RNA sequence: GGUGAAAUUCUUGGAUUUAUUGAAGACUAACUACUGCGAAAGCAUUUGCCAAGGACGUUUUCAUUAAUCAAGAACGAAAGUUAGGGGAUCGAAGAUGAUCAGAUACCGUCGUAGUCUUAACCAUAAACUAUGCCGACUAGGGAUCGGGUGGUGUUUUUUUAAUGACCCACUCGGCACCUUACGAGAAAUCAAAGUCUUUGGGUUCUGGGGGGAGUAUGGUCGCAAGGCUGAAACUUAAAGGAAUUG
RNA sequence: AUUAUUGCUCUUCAACGAGGAAUUCCUAGUAAGCGCAAGUCAUCAGCUUGCGUUGAUUACGUCCCUGCCCUUUGUACACACC
């Protein structure tokens, strides 16, 4: 897939990672 | 079921005094009814003629004027200025390549009291002998030009109102004083007054108006 | 590899020209980079001259063109305009005719 | 020599506009234009209908009492095309060829010290 | 009805996207010293002669 | 009206077209160029004010004060964020008309945010010449921008000048192009990408097969979006560059 | 020889009144019309391969349609756009 489309793929994954690690802060 | 052609007063046209045929064109209206008339409602309105139908003379292609009318008397509307432009191709076609266009312009009174603003243009001109292709002035040279432009135009308004200023477009002695005033800084060529245009006249004052008609 | 040195087209001691929008389908486009005509053409055409003079008052007139100017998008300048594409060595060739 | 008007003819793509008026502008006289002539949506703008709405322009412009019109050509124009329509031209032809007179026509094309956004975005109208 | 003969004194190539089309310049006889472009339908050599049914009116391209 | 063609849409509410006139906000057409300026982002209407700058001129002045730079810092397109204003236009989202097997799209319509501005954030772009800076040397040509020098050059008339614009020669410093190649390179090409196995003028930075991955983790900055710093396990024999023929 | 090989004779006497959209072939002893011999073949030509007989109209051009070829150009294809 074109670089930037996953680019944003991971930018949206890692702010998924970031939600289910806060549950347990 | 109407056809308002068969219901339509109608008139003719006659422009001021400085230029040639006073006769003008035609023009429909609507009856002078009680109750919504063929006086006060318009007439009133405005017409663009290119002066060299309205001087005869070709040399004068370009340039067209604002008749607008404000008094009237039975199949007989008279007109007074109300703006010079130019022709849209004839602009088009000063406006080359490979060379400075410069512009000016100024609001300023006149005597009877109308306010206008009137425009300016020039382009460097070539030196007949000069090698180098375009032929640019130096800003610094634009910037001066401006200044003496907008030094001569304020000055040759206030004179007798339009009327004067109108005899003084015609023959275009603004034109070649700026000319003048000007080969001492650079070339230039065509140098025109472009366009005029009026924002705030006085007041009617019937009598004034009535003096460039005969 | 590159394939020019004018690269996309002549910029070379700016950094940020301004676009211009395409005059066909309306894409901005940096002006440097443009792709331009002139369209000047007479008012009338060639069949409409001689009618002209011939139902008008003034002796033949005058005859005014019309002076525009023109800013395709490459892709419009392609697709119709000037265009060609050229080969190596013709696309050197900065000479307009 | 003769009674003066004004032409105007507003020529974009997918239509044309002919339609005289008194010289000053506020009082008209007829229209009719290239969509009225023919019925095709698609053949709004072809010369073969401007033609036919020059001729029904010419018809009550002498019908009514006006010999003679200076014509105002023009494009869409503004954030638009600004080159003319292709039904202009043939109008223009089928409008001396009438019967009609003809004095000092100039482009009228609304042309801005160029802005306002153009449509259709930056990449531009794309297909 | 005027007739006006034209006599074909050069051909210059044919026209016509089909390419049935035949450009040529010819002279009048009544009154020659004056010469016009035609559009001929049919096969044409040099000395033939056109009946133009009307005189003053030449074309040029065919698509 | 709009399109390849259509339709959604607007039309006794006289639409669209015309006329005179007014308001709002944005923008700066044509002139505009292988042209200018700035550290870079970037900068194009006029005039006033405010401070700034390079180049040039220089028998002025100081006299090594300099070059390059981890840390640290100023500025930093667009979008985006906070709080006001503005909100003409165009217009992520959304809703529609069509198209299509489907069509969450391309095309058309409505149009929210936004687009502009103030005060504060953000710190990223193929932020590009994909080419660090300073210094030296090495080869030809015609244009052009700025500055200066030289001329019983041209043109402007007045009474010759003085001016100005122009022409020729030269010279600094610019933005570029042309031709060559002694020379360089994997080539494309290159006045540097040359003066390199005959390998050293000074200095900063980065890379070390491809994926895994700019991911995980810690730190830090941010209101947020996210920025900076930045791994491994494991997997893999190629990924890749330039050019040639099909 | 029935589902009738072919041939003859009388009788029966259909559609078809020049053919929509479309589409084939052709430039001179050619097109078209006309028959013949040969192949096949015990018997069966409405088919073919050739042959001669009668003998035109209209082009003697072009790139519009369609098909192909050539340059240029792009490619991450080379098992080569299946
Ligand atoms: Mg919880
Ligand atoms: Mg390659
Ligand atoms: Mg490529
Ligand atoms: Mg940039
Ligand atoms: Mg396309
Ligand atoms: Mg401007
Ligand atoms: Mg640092
Ligand atoms: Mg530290
Ligand atoms: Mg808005
Ligand atoms: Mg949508
Ligand atoms: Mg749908
Ligand atoms: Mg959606
Ligand atoms: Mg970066
Ligand atoms: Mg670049
Ligand atoms: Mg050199
Ligand atoms: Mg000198
Ligand atoms: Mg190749
Ligand atoms: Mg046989
Ligand atoms: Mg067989
Ligand atoms: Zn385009």
């Amino acid at each position: 897939m074109r670089a930037k489309w996953r680019k944003k793929r991971t930018r949206r994954l890692k702010r998924k990672r970031r939600k289910v690690r806060a549950r347990s802060k | 079921v109407v056809d308002p052609f068969t219901r339509k007063e109608w008139f003719d046209i006659k422009a001021p005094s400085t230029f040639e045929n006073r006769n003008v064109g035609k023009t429909l209206v609507n009856k002078s009814t009680g109750l919504k008339s063929a006086s006060d409602a318009l007439k009133g309105r405005v017409v663009e003629v290119c002066l060299a139908d309205l001087q005869g003379s070709e040399d004068h292609s370009f340039r067209k004027i604002k008749l607008r009318v404000d008094e009237v008397q039975g199949k007989n509307l008279l007109t007074n200025f109300h703006g010079m432009d130019f022709t849209t191709d004839k602009l088009r076609s000063m406006v080359r390549k490979w060379q400075t266009l410069i512009e000016a312009n100024v609001t300023v009174k006149t005597s009877d009291d109308y306010v206008l603003r009137i425009f300016a243009i020039a382009f460097t001109r070539k030196q007949a002998n000069q090698v180098k292709r375009h032929s640019y002035a130096q800003s610094s040279h634009i910037r001066a030009i401006r200044k003496v432009i907008s030094e001569i135009l304020t000055k040759e308004v206030q004179g007798s109102t339009l009327a004067q200023l109108t005899s003084k477009l015609i023959p275009e002695v603004i034109n070649k004083e700026i000319e003048n005033a000007t080969k001492d800084i650079f070339p230039l060529q065509n140098i025109h007054v472009r366009k005029v245009k009026l924002l705030k006249q006085p007041k009617f004052d019937v009598g004034a108006l009535m003096a460039l008609h005969g | 590899p590159k394939k020019r040195a004018s690269n996309g087209r002549n910029k070379k001691g700016r950094g940020h020209v301004k676009p211009v929008r395409c005059v066909n389908c309306s894409k901005s486009i940096p002006k440097d980079k443009a792709i331009k005509r002139m369209a000047i053409r007479n008012i009338v055409e060639a069949a409409a001259v001689r009618d002209l003079s011939e139902a008008s008052v003034y002796p033949e007139y005058a005859l005014p063109k019309t002076y525009n100017k023109l800013h395709y998008c490459v892709s419009c300048a392609i697709h119709a305009r000037i265009v060609r594409v050229r080969s190596r060595e013709d696309r050197k060739n900065r000479a307009p005719p | 020599s003769q009674v003066f008007g004004v032409a105007r003819i507003y020529a974009s793509f997918n239509d044309t506009f002919v339609h005289v008026t008194d010289l000053s502008g506020k009082e008209t006289i007829a229209r009719v234009t290239g969509g009225m002539k023919v019925k095709a949506d698609r053949d709004e703008s072809s010369p073969y209908a401007a033609m036919l709405a020059a001729q029904d322009v010419a018809a009550k412009c002498k019908e009514v009492g006006i010999t003679a019109v200076h014509v105002k050509i023009r494009a869409t124009g503004g954030t638009r095309t600004k080159t003319p329509g292709p039904g202009g031209q043939a109008a223009l032809r089928a409008l001396a060829r009438s019967g009609l007179r003809i004095g000092r026509i100039e482009d009228v094309t609304p042309v801005p010290s160029d802005s306002t956004r153009k449509k259709g975005g930056r990449r531009g109208r794309r297909l | 009805t005027p007739v006006t003969l034209a006599k074909v004194i050069k051909v210059l190539g044919r026209t016509g996207s089909r390419g049935g089309v035949t450009q040529v310049r010819v002279e009048f006889l009544e009154d020659t010293s004056r010469t016009i472009v035609r559009n001929v339908k049919g096969p044409v050599r040099e000395n033939d002669i056109l009946v133009l049914m009307e005189s003053e009116r030449e074309a040029r391209r065919l698509r």
